[PDB]
């Protein structure tokens, strides 16, 4: 939509936001892995 | 109308002709009727489906107009954007609506010569025989049959043999 | 001239005749002057005026240059937005260029046909009974009064009456 | 061919015409052959070598591409540069493409107006002394030298004194 809603939830900017944009008018297939997997931050607290 | 053939000589058409565009009407002692000649409506068929994909394929290549977007502090870069695109677009109606209204002017004047020209080889092919009515009528001399008046359809006039009768038909009117 | 009205059958202008564009001049028994058929020439001012204000109304749309500028360490931007609005303006006026001299050429050779077939007609009225000279004059047999020069005008030429005198005026002179 | 004077009435060339465009052949007691007039092809080689030259003189400002590069972290600017180089290409392509198309059409329209109005005035000048076969022959009466066609070749044909034995020779056929 124009004017979308539910857009960057926590107050803040997107660094080279257009820039990325611009990206995804050329990707047509995007996929998710486990780059840094959650709970393997045993010393730094993540779940709070 | 430049040429004159549609109005000017021949101000009213036939609706009675629908095999094809150009034609000739006969009303001899065999009945009356419309008939078509080929060689003449199939000349403008091509020429025209011709006309009509040239303006396809002249505008196969065009400016495609695609989505950019700016972060609300560089709008010297959107407005040379926006004004490219829309510029670009304003560039490309001009040729398409200037190309479709001079090959609108094309048509109605090959029309025109194509006509005027059928007129002028039966003019040519009965000349002495015939008179000039000023609509585009012919009244011929020799009480012939319809076979002549196809004669004159296949563009086949041989002059000599008819001109004797012909003039025997010029010295008793005179 | 493709008609070849202007000069070619014609080649000599009438600065007495100021009244419209398109007319007739009569020598007759009852004096001589020029006349105009306003048929022939309202047509005409209403063609070219039309095309007159089709030009304006075609070029309304157009690109108009805007000032954008730049802070001396972004040339590339700048030299693009110089070329992008030069560049435009360079294609545009070449339409306005094209378009004005295909125009003269049009109005040029609209005036022949409108001149060449008011000829055409007259000749195709006037027929057997007037000679046909070579710079557009017509010698008629008839010895008729001035209202038959203004029948030729409203082009309402009844031919069997005049025939019968002219064919008389054949036959004295052969 | 609108005007009809390629095709129609003359179908056929002459390869033995190589002195200029348009001429006459001659056909009478002091032998044949093939003459040219150079008031007829001298304006069309000038008309012609003018509209050449025009298409070259208009076409004098284009856009001209020149090389601007980025730093693969501004594409946005990138792809509008590469957009509005190539479309400016584009655009005149198709001026170029549709202007050498236009003009090939009047070139050959140009040359059917040349030849047909050359027929036209030696048709004016001969009239009833000569008869009209329909592929161009004219076929005139009086037994003159060859000078008699040097004067239709020089467009001064003197109708008084070639009317009377050319009607001696009207009334002799009737
Ligand atoms: C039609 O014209 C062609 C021209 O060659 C001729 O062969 C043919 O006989 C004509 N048709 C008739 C019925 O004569
Ligand atoms: C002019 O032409 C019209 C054509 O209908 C005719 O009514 C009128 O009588 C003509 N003028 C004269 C003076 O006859
Ligand atoms: C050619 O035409 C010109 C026209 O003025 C004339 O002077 C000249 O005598 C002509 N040529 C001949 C051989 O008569």
């Amino acid at each position: 939509k124009a004017n979308p809603v539910n857009d960057l939830c926590y107050p803040g900017d997107f660094n080279d936001y257009e820039e990325l944009k611009h990206l995804l008018s050329r990707i047509n297939h995007f996929e998710k892995i486990q780059i840094i997997p959650k709970s393997s931050w045993s010393s730094h607290e993540a779940s709070l | 109308g430049l040429f004159g053939a549609i109005a000017g000589f021949i101000e009213g058409g036939w609706q009675g002709m629908v095999d094809g565009w150009y034609g000739y009407h006969h009303s001899n002692e065999q009945g009356s009727g419309y008939a078509a000649d080929k060689e003449s409506t199939q000349k403008a068929i091509d020429g025209v489906t011709n006309k009509v994909n040239s303006i396809i394929d002249k505008m196969n290549t065009q400016f495609e107009a695609v989505g950019r977007e700016f972060n609300n502090l560089e709008r010297r870069i959107e407005n040379l954007n926006k004004k490219m695109e829309d510029g670009f677009l304003d560039v490309w109606t001009y040729n398409a609506e200037l190309l479709v209204l001079m090959e609108n002017e094309r048509t109605l004047d090959f029309h025109d010569s194509n006509v005027k020209n059928l007129y002028d080889k039966v003019r040519l092919q009965l000349r002495d025989n015939a008179k000039e009515l000023g609509n585009g009528c012919f009244e011929f001399y020799h009480k012939c049959d319809n076979e002549c008046m196809e004669s004159v359809r296949n563009g086949t006039y041989d002059y000599p043999q008819y001109s004797e009768e012909a003039r025997l038909k010029r010295e008793e009117i005179s």
